[PDB]
């Protein structure tokens, strides 16, 4: 007896979520030994997974697979590989609450796939029991089965590695004693962004998140202070040792000019976006 | 977190016998983990225990052959390593956190310790 289910989308967010929990608990009888869900997901899309840990009663002896989960999904739905190679530019994060002891897997679709690709991820509580009005009921494996379509446009932006060719309209591999700055002009519904080694520093910190205010002499501000209509993510080191940022701005009035800096002892690397509402991409 | 050492490595044949321990210098409110390393490849999950010993999981390929334990009293987790095989060489860590369901549980890595088969 294998079950069916569906990760409820947020139409709003762009957010599925998968609801496991309840489904694999041992503390709770099920006709369903295993559990599939199936979502497909587009460029920039998330996925949210609440899932236990171990330390949590009727999960004491749950598990994933893969079992490095932050990194790896299953690809072809067997073997561990990780999410960065079938998926460049992934952003996956892994948070765990210390009370509750529930954790949280969020996976972002970068801004732009660029082949087809099918993969899963299994929680797996069937090793955990709990003897409830003196019955020994066993936990459950959810199997969530993901389907990502290609991604319709390259992001218009600035690979600084030479190594996301595929991904970004400019791509450059780096080389010593560099003094590149790469200048985009992006209007609304348009995705920016850039790559860098993780190694690089990333000036101001975790930018986007902060940059320097191009019309006020490059004074460090707080992107929510020059604009609260836009869209980031981040990852500072993802599995192949890069840097990646992204933005996108949803129907912002106001014209902005920012930039940020990826430096070492060898080059410096600046991106510098001019937001024109007006603008229109050719 | 907590320190972790690990020892007891050694070489054997192909059904030899080899008892590694780890030390931690608070280890008794954490999940402890066995994890094997062989050349260019990952830290593969070999076996786990929890704080009480009440739950314990093993790589589908060490069953029956690997038994971890502990001791909590004295801060000392062990593996037994029985039937020996050469694809078991390499090294083998221990590591400490307070969930052992997936990796990212693990905190606290020792330094590893060689098992030639
Ligand atoms: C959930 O995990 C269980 C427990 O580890 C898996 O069952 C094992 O699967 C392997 C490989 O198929 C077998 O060699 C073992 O004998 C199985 N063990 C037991 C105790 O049944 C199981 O495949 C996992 N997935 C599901 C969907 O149940
Ligand atoms: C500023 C805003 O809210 N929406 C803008 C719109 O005004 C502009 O005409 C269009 C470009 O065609 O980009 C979007
Ligand atoms: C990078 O910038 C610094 C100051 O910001 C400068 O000292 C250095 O020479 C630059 N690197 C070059 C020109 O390759």
């Amino acid at each position: 007896t294998i079950g069916k289910d569906i990760c409820k989308y947020d139409v709003t967010t762009k957010v599925a979520t998968c609801e496991i929990i309840d489904t694999i608990d041992s503390s709770v009888l099920k006709e369903h030994h295993t559990v599939h869900y199936s979502i497909t997901l587009s460029r920039w899309d998330k996925l949210i997974i609440k899932y236990p840990t171990n330390e949590k009663t009727h999960f004491e002896n749950f598990f994933v697979n893969p079992f490095n989960l932050k990194d790896k999904v299953l690809y072809n739905y067997n073997k561990p590989i990780n999410i960065e190679h079938i998926l460049p530019g992934a952003i996956t994060t892994d948070i765990y609450d210390t009370r509750t002891k529930i954790k949280q897997y969020i996976l972002r679709i970068p801004p732009y796939v660029h082949k087809d690709i099918h993969f899963s991820l299994e929680f797996n509580n069937s090793l955990s029991l709990t003897k409830q009005n003196q019955n020994i009921i066993y936990g459950n494996v959810a199997k969530i089965f993901i389907h990502i379509n290609q991604g319709y446009k390259e992001i218009h932006g600035c690979d600084f590695t030479g190594k996301y060719s595929h991904l970004f309209t400019y791509s450059k591999k780096p080389l010593p004693n560099d003094d590149d700055i790469c200048n985009v002009t992006i209007g609304n519904n348009t995705f920016s962004g850039f790559a860098c080694l993780s190694h690089f520093e990333l000036k101001p910190n975790n930018c986007f998140s902060s940059v320097y205010d191009y019309n006020e002499a490059n004074k460090v501000k707080k992107l929510f202070d020059l604009s609260t209509k836009v869209e980031l993510d981040h990852i500072k080191q993802n599995t192949s040792g890069y840097t990646l940022s992204y933005i996108i701005f949803n129907k912002e009035s106001t014209k902005l000019k920012f930039s940020c800096t990826c430096s070492s002892n060898y080059s410096n690397y600046t991106i510098r976006i001019t937001f024109d509402p007006n603008y229109i991409i050719p | 977190q907590v320190q972790l050492q690990e020892s007891g490595g050694g070489l054997v044949q192909a059904g030899g016998s080899l008892r590694l321990s780890c030390a931690a210098s608070t280890f008794s409110s954490y999940a402890m983990g066995w994890f094997h390393q062989a050349p260019g490849k990952e830290r593969e999950f070999v076996a786990s225990i929890s704080w009480s010993g009440g739950s314990i999981r093993y790589a589908d390929s060490v069953k029956g052959r690997f038994t971890v334990s502990r001791d909590n009293a004295k801060n000392t987790a062990y593996l037994q390593m029985n039937s020996l095989k050469p694809e078991d060489t390499g090294v083998y860590y221990c590591a400490a956190g307070p969930y052992s369901s997936d990796y990212g549980g693990f905190g606290s890595w020792g330094q590893g310790t060689q098992v030639t088969v």
